[PDB]
């Protein structure tokens, strides 16, 4: 389903984001967080969205769905904005319905995210998961007309497949560069490159780590070279990043600092 | 949820009841859920539109696929998405498109009800235009699932005239326009689905009568297979081989006999209805009507048979620049 159409889709034309502009908004949730803890902190609801979907045995293609939904909607607005706790199992929840896969139910998707937070995160979250099915119903009508109703989103693993066929290195390859581009959605390449460029970036990451030499493939691509390497410097960074970074010993700290849903009045 | 932003995005909400006069302009009521035919109250355009309160409450898997889908699909012949409404006190979702004055349901049913009491190419041009919306779906991989007369609109006066919109993406997972794999307990949809669809509109704009017409849980249906067969004839082996692979084959041998259909033949049908087997038009709707569905025509090659070339050539306009005779839609009195 839209297969084939990214340069005329609402993810290129909207939701292909300048770097400048992505900082310049970020700029009032660094009032309460360092640039580091608001990596962390995307790091983190990543690692939340994905054990969420797992928990509910969804497909990867779901996860990563729901992933870039919460990470668009962090990138207009602010962390207060809404509480990442409820936008996170609100996001699986509407991947979900587009990707085909199905309306969780009620029960299901509450008992998933009370079961995933309690079991898995309680490093960070002391109290168990507080809302509601009604409270996700309403951030889901929140989280569709802040995204301006653009739900076909596009990922590098496609492109990847297509990509690792073309070199005939699957068996090789294609389970590195794939994990790989797992990591990527820990940081904020899928809002800043095409996911074809994220895909050749991944790829070639696995081939530096599997000493396999593809320079010749590489070359042979009618692709900017200067932004595969931008991308793959990135990738470095989150390697480095994730080493120094203990998630269960900082994220109860860096939550706490996080601008909190002020009451009305 | 901080009150702030809750404030200010009430503050800057669009709401369908402020911008739209649409009460009293109910034009369509089913399962997509109600249309009606609104006008702006700011009065800054003179246009109709076409406005959808899609069914149920909250975002639904079919009001999920109809919007996921129209706000990505851009084509002459499949309806434009222009606007969202999300209602949040009831939960309701509205879309906006231009409004389409016609679609191929009342078109059909005038030409019907006249024989019982069209320019030269409107048919063919129909069916290109069908055939070109579908086939930008297909490149897409978008399969639109439940084609009908329905859900295929045609654009009335305005710069537009006589263009068809494809509506209706809205099917996420009678019978007249089901494919008989379907029938026979297919699993899944496929672009041929779709393509005897657009075959079995086809006849039906030829003779303004449902070739598969058929009286009112289970895949499998016999009165309606039971049409198809008397129409088309019944399929030997080497007409669909894998047949037998369909989960009701058994039930389809135990429940019918070939030689029942031995005079059946779609050149026998369409020649009562008083269409040429020796025309283009006739050998075109065989290829899409074919019973195997891997034997079924693609849009692509549909839209390059030779019926395109002959006289004459399908319009951008099917009114081709006649008169509309086709009456205004009515209005509803829902309750
Ligand atoms: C006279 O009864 C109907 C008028 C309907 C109509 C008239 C004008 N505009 C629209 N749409 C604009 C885009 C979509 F919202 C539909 N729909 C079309 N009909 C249907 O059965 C129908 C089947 N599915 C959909 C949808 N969705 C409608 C006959
Ligand atoms: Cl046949």
């Amino acid at each position: 389903a839209m297969a084939g159409n990214f340069w005329q889709s609402s993810h290129y034309l909207q939701w292909i984001l300048d770097k400048q502009d992505l900082l310049k908004e970020r700029q009032k949730d660094l009032k309460f967080l360092s640039e580091e803890e608001y990596w962390k902190l995307q790091i983190f609801f990543t690692n939340v969205i994905q054990a969420l979907g797992e928990h509910l045995k969804l497909r990867q293609q779901v996860i990563a769905t729901a992933t870039v939904y919460f990470k668009r909607f962090y990138a207009r607005y602010s962390l207060k904005s809404i509480d990442p706790v409820l936008m996170a199992p609100t996001c699986v929840f509407l991947a979900s319905k587009v990707e085909e896969f199905g309306v969780v139910s009620n029960t299901r998707l509450i008992a998933a995210a009370t079961s995933v937070l309690k079991t898995r995160f309680s490093y960070a979250f002391p109290k168990e998961f507080p809302y509601r099915m009604n409270h996700i119903l309403e951030c889901e009508f929140y989280l569709l007309e802040l995204m301006d109703c653009c739900l076909i989103v596009y990922h590098p693993y496609r492109p990847l497949l297509q990509y690792v066929q073309d070199m005939g290195q699957e068996d090789m390859l294609l389970p590195l560069a794939w994990r790989i581009v797992n990591d990527t959605y820990r940081t904020d390449l899928c809002l800043l490159y095409p996911p074809f460029m994220i895909a050749l970036a991944c790829l070639h990451v696995a081939c530096v780590v599997q000493q396999k030499d593809a320079r010749q493939w590489f070359a042979e691509l009618s692709v900017d070279m200067e932004k595969i390497l931008e991308i793959i410097r990135v990738i470095l960074k989150l390697y480095e990043q994730w080493k120094n970074f203990d998630e269960r010993k900082e994220m109860a700290t860096i939550l706490s600092k996080m601008p909190k849903p002020k009451p009305p009045p | 949820m901080d009150y702030d932003f809750k404030v200010k995005l009430s503050s800057e909400r669009e709401r369908v009841e402020d911008l739209f006069e649409y009460e009293g302009c109910k034009v369509g009521r089913g399962t997509y859920g109600h249309v009606y035919k609104a006008k702006r109250k700011d009065g800054k355009d003179d246009k109709d539109y076409a406005l959808k309160q899609i069914e149920g409450t909250g975002i639904s898997m079919s009001a999920c696929r109809e919007i996921a889908l129209l706000r990505e699909l851009k084509h002459p012949n499949v309806i434009s998405l222009q606007k969202v409404f999300l209602s949040h006190a009831d939960r309701k979702v509205w879309l906006l498109f231009d409004y389409a004055e016609h679609d191929l349901w009342h078109i059909i049913k005038f030409h019907r009800a006249s024989k019982a009491n069209l320019p030269r190419g409107m048919v063919k041009s129909l069916l290109y235009q069908i055939l070109d919306g579908i086939h930008y779906l297909h490149a897409n991989w978008v399969l639109h699932r439940d084609l009908k007369p329905a859900n295929i609109l045609v654009m009335g006066e305005g710069p537009e005239r006589g263009r068809v919109k494809i509506a209706d993406m809205g099917f996420a997972r009678t019978f007249w326009y089901r494919a008989p794999e379907l029938l026979l307990g297919a699993r899944h949809y496929t672009k041929a689905i779709d393509i005897w669809a657009i075959g079995c509109i086809f006849a039906e704009l030829l003779t303004s009568e449902p070739i598969f017409h058929c009286r009112q849980s289970n895949p499998y249906h016999h009165d309606q297979l039971d049409r198809i067969f008397n129409v088309m004839g019944f399929p030997a082996d080497k007409d669909w081989e894998d047949i037998k692979k369909m989960p009701e084959h058994s039930t389809l041998m135990k429940d019918f006999r070939r030689n029942t259909y031995t005079n059946c033949s779609l050149i026998k049908y369409m020649e009562k209805h008083k269409v040429k087997p020796d025309s283009k038009a006739f050998h075109l709707l065989q290829k899409l009507l074919t019973m195997d569905p891997i034997k079924r025509i693609t849009s692509e090659q549909a839209m390059q048979d030779p019926y395109f070339l002959e006289d004459p050539l399908p319009t951008s306009d099917v009114f081709a620049g006649c008169q509309i005779p086709y009456p205004k839609r009515e209005f509803l009195t829902e309750e």
